[PDB]
């Protein structure tokens, strides 16, 4: 303890996440948040047809989005309502490329229907001499909810378990997200009870608990980007891809 | 994280533990599930016949749902003074708490006195919540679909007013859902629709118009309760309350 | 390198490769790279390339 | 070792050190320095009246003095020759109010005598990048001493034993000073034999080693406070509290 | 772990190196680069006359050379091609004084015959918002291979084992250098056989991998000092001093 | 530090090892050392008589060294073919990458084939090399010192040109060195001289002058190896290369 010895190397251990072929590393410890006990298979119960998870490309992390955030968003500002399973497709699409180009993503091109626990990771690159707090908090079907436009803010989040984001510490802020729906299923296109809202389980969200402040001549932004694991999930329904329509743009 | 706790810096010595009441009232209170079942005014209305209604025509409907119905004040005119005034209540305030129910409901609807005249009880699980406008009770009017009269298979029951003017009741949880939605519902999906309410209740009277007419504007209370079988899922942090005592003042 | 040299000597090759990165940073620097490998790409398709 | 992953929290751990109803804390290890070992209880030898240590309230914390600690004190420059046992009283007072309204104080309102061991903390919040080092140092009936004037100075108490306050790592220093004096016992007001120099055992005294220094721009002062403990005491002589004198200025 | 508390004594272990009466310190792990196992004795093969290594003088710590690293510097930039055995006696001459004079090198002026390992160690006192790193290559015989010129690069000393010195951890380059040369023994003198490049084992040398880079404002220099130990060596063929030549200028 | 490997990134699945070909072709690659001994190039000539040579005098003498002979490409009239255009070879890019070296060379001599003259080849431990100048094969002239006729001590050997045209040699370690320089040489110490070749091996054809026209103009190649005993020590980066495909085409 307290024997700093800086090499070429620099000074701290660093720790990993290895999935298929992705690996990704961060030098701070994560702050997980896990909002619900991890979800039961059920394949069981609404699946004849030829059901399997894609572990070997499924399961990679894949970027979902990414955003500056500059001293000048006060206070209480959201950076980035985030859907989760379509994030991970809209922006792909957003990107200008179809969903069947990007590996991770391929299998919702045919399989009708989705389960599944979701990871998410939130990396940060603040200095050390920045001062600032975000919070990233995963809110179950927030579109169902119509007063949620009330709730939407820090005071409302920091009640339910959330991750959180010092910009002092470039804290990195882990997120695992098992599935929980009133339906045990998401569909991935349009499915002949409900068109409308497709594909969302709900909606992380990143609201700023303290605006990053620094001395005048200090670095002004703070960039973030977040990664998406989808792992411990099943696809069901084989269907064609012609099906699939490009996910609403949000 | 939001339940850590990094560094206590504690100058409590110990409290003595009371049990939540045990030790004093005699009675616990720790568990908020059990307080969730003491009965609480769900809706409550002034009959208002329309057309000229038949032994089978409901009298009203209403969905069935742990969440309150949408808080009805009354027009400016004729407030109903409890949701007015009393905002909400106990169990919607909780049922603000999580985001995900699965369970049973009970009702015990209190009817008016000075009218005899028997009184049936349809269930409905079929039907779908349409968003949160019209999640209220509703006056049906003249008959046009199956959803203002009597129907042979829904589960059902009928109390005789002379003998007893409360039927109780124990909606029970059928949908075809993991489980159901628990805050105010704008309804995305489609079908999300059917993963909001528990059904879709509906009391009528079986008296001939020429007997109806006691029956107008005479009060039908409605109590609910969680019902046992009960159980709220996924935490989420309250909504923005609104103090009571802070309500403005009628004013001589 | 070393091994760009001793394997010139012969035909053919395989296996893994290691590129060291020595970021060279105080400690008050940061940031973060991608350091990404595709299989199979011809010279044509050696650009329209991106990080994503 | 050598593995920094500052979060949310911050990184290091946190002493404490909770007393009765006062816990108070430092990031750092105390630099502590004891100049004689503990007493003996004597109130055998010197009371047959009622006698007790106030456990309960006189063991708390309580400041006693605060004070800038600029660049501009060149270095050799007293900050402040602290008496204990009046200073604790002599504060309050000087604070405008009586020595009855603080609990730690009021069995000095009435009790004729006192004794006991005290506990003296100089905490500082020094800024990383500030350069000084304080020393705080305990000397014995200073003011018996008349040569003390020239004694006075750095050089004379490094000789002793004394506290090291850096301002470069913002040191907390402990300073136990069991008590040490011709007579036994401390009157807390006129007695019959002596009046002038009531209720002072010696002088803690926090004399610069090194003054300040900082970049032209850097953060120019440097506020430094006093907490005292008064452990393990001992009064004895029950009185009226009328017979109480205000202490002497200082 | 993760836990500091900076005192007056500052934060972290001070590992140390005695020798003969020369004790110096690295706050820092040393950067050890070994070329070579190490030597065997070879006193045997060639040389009847008395042998004797110096262990309380030869082994001392002493100093070769130093110099100042500047931002203008450029990527690829020699700082100082030390020849090692020479280098300790040419600085001393080149520092206007005899041999003689100083203590580890006194045997060499006057046995014939010099062998043994040495021990370089390069210490720097970069900042630790500096931003570089030099590289400290010892390359045998170097003299002797004329293409060297073309070679002496960043590119063509990382590829054999080279120590490493970032300016950011102000990091100290410890490195062995076992004997090696095609014979045997190195005279310390015009000698018989050859007289050009007398006593040149190969040379050090400390090219840059990365010119320091800083805020506009902040510390230009970075100075660097070169320490050399001369352990487990052996001296044969005793002669006189007055055969001696004062070392080729370099 | 240089083999440091400070936080490994893995991606990989293990890959099958596969023995440097002995799972596939039946032969490791895997000892540098083994590929040495496979014979190359060393030098090459056309023979060129200036003076009236007796029965003794040398044709020709070169150092023999590991590191390869410096690279004659000829004049640039009259280019040496393989080494203007396959630049060096193996076992001198190797001798590259390391700073001394223990050991044998072997040579295989390869004779014109229309002279029938005997031959014999000289090892002369004693010369030293003087510089990296005048590393390479020399036609010696006149008679002035011993250097240019055959001499009675020194190790030889004589083939008969009519029997087989290849003498084969084992050209020894002799000096009185811990071991000798490897790469290229510029002699600083009088006494570093004796630390590079192994020798100087000379050879020279016993004809007659009538006889030697004949023998004039006819090429002689010359191979070596590394010999077995062999072994590079001190590990020494390699110095700038220059990759072979991008030189320049003759242009019609």
């Amino acid at each position: 303890m307290d024997n700093p010895n800086p090499g070429p190397d620099g000074e701290g251990e660093v720790e990993l996440e290895k999935d298929s072929n992705v690996v990704l590393t961060t030098q701070r410890d994560p702050s997980t948040s896990i909002p619900a006990p991890v979800s039961v298979k059920w394949s069981r119960w609404t699946s004849n047809d030829v059901v399997d998870d894609y572990a070997t490309i499924t399961s990679r992390w894949y970027q979902i989005a990414e955003f500056v955030w500059s001293k000048d968003d006060p206070f209480d500002k959201e950076l980035a309502r985030l859907i989760l399973p379509r994030a991970l497709l809209s922006s792909i699409e957003a990107n200008s490329d179809a969903i069947c180009d990007v590996p991770n993503t391929i299998p919702f091109k045919v399989h009708a229907y989705w389960r599944g626990d979701m990871e998410v990771r939130v990396q940060i690159n603040s200095n050390k001499f920045q001062v600032g707090q975000l919070q990233a908090t995963w809110y179950y079907s927030d579109h169902e909810n119509l007063n949620i436009s009330s709730k939407r803010s820090v005071y409302g989040f920091s009640q339910m378990d959330h991750a959180l984001i010092s910009a002092s510490a470039s804290n990195e802020a882990k997120l695992v997200i098992p599935f929980k729906h009133v339906y045990p299923f998401l569909p991935t296109r349009i499915v002949p009870d409900w068109t409308t809202g497709i594909l969302d389980m709900g909606a992380l969200n990143i609201r700023v608990i303290a605006p990053l402040r620094m001395s005048a001549t200090g670095p002004t932004t703070c960039n973030v980007v977040v990664f998406i694991k989808l792992n411990n999930s099943e696809f069901t329904g084989t269907s064609s891809g012609k099906f699939y329509a490009s996910q609403i743009r949000a | 994280e939001e339940s850590r706790n990094t560094t206590v810096l504690d100058t409590t010595t110990t409290l003595q533990s009371s049990g939540f009441g045990r030790a004093f009232f005699g009675e616990a209170f720790n568990d908020l599930k059990t307080l969730m079942r003491r009965y609480q005014l769900y809706g409550q209305l002034l009959l208002s016949v329309t057309t000229d209604k038949d032994i089978d025509h409901c009298m009203f409907t209403f969905p069935c749902l742990p969440q309150g119905l949408a808080l009805d004040i009354g027009s400016a005119g004729s407030p109903h003074e409890i949701f007015n005034r009393c905002r909400d209540g106990i169990i919607p305030l909780i049922a603000s708490g999580y985001r995900f129910y699965r369970g049973d409901l009970r009702y015990k609807i209190v009817f008016p006195s000075n009218v005899n005249s028997n009184i049936w009880v349809q269930h409905r699980p079929d039907r779908r919540l349409e968003g949160w406008s019209a999640a209220k009770i509703v006056n049906c009017d003249a008959v046009s679909t199956g959803q203002g009269v009597y129907n042979h298979g829904y589960a059902s029951h009928i109390q005789i007013t002379r003998v007893n003017n409360v039927i109780e009741l124990e909606v029970p949880f059928y949908n075809a859902t993991c489980y159901n939605y628990l805050q105010a519902f704008n309804a995305s999906s489609a079908a999300s629709s059917y993963a909001v309410s528990l059904g879709e209740i509906s009391v009528g009277f079986q008296a001939t118009s020429d007997d109806i007419a006691s029956i107008v504007n005479k009060p039908v209370t409605i109590y609910y309760s969680i019902g046992d079988g009960m159980q709220f899922s996924q935490w989420v942090g309250y909504q923005p309350m609104m103090i009571l005592d802070q309500l403005p003042a009628p004013v001589v | 390198a070393p091994v760009g040299v001793v394997s010139s000597m012969f035909m053919q090759w395989r296996g893994s490769l290691e590129y060291r990165f020595d970021i060279i940073a105080s400690q008050f620097h940061t940031g973060r790279l991608i350091v990404g490998y595709v299989p199979g790409l011809t010279a044509s398709l050696q650009l329209q390339m991106d990080y994503m």
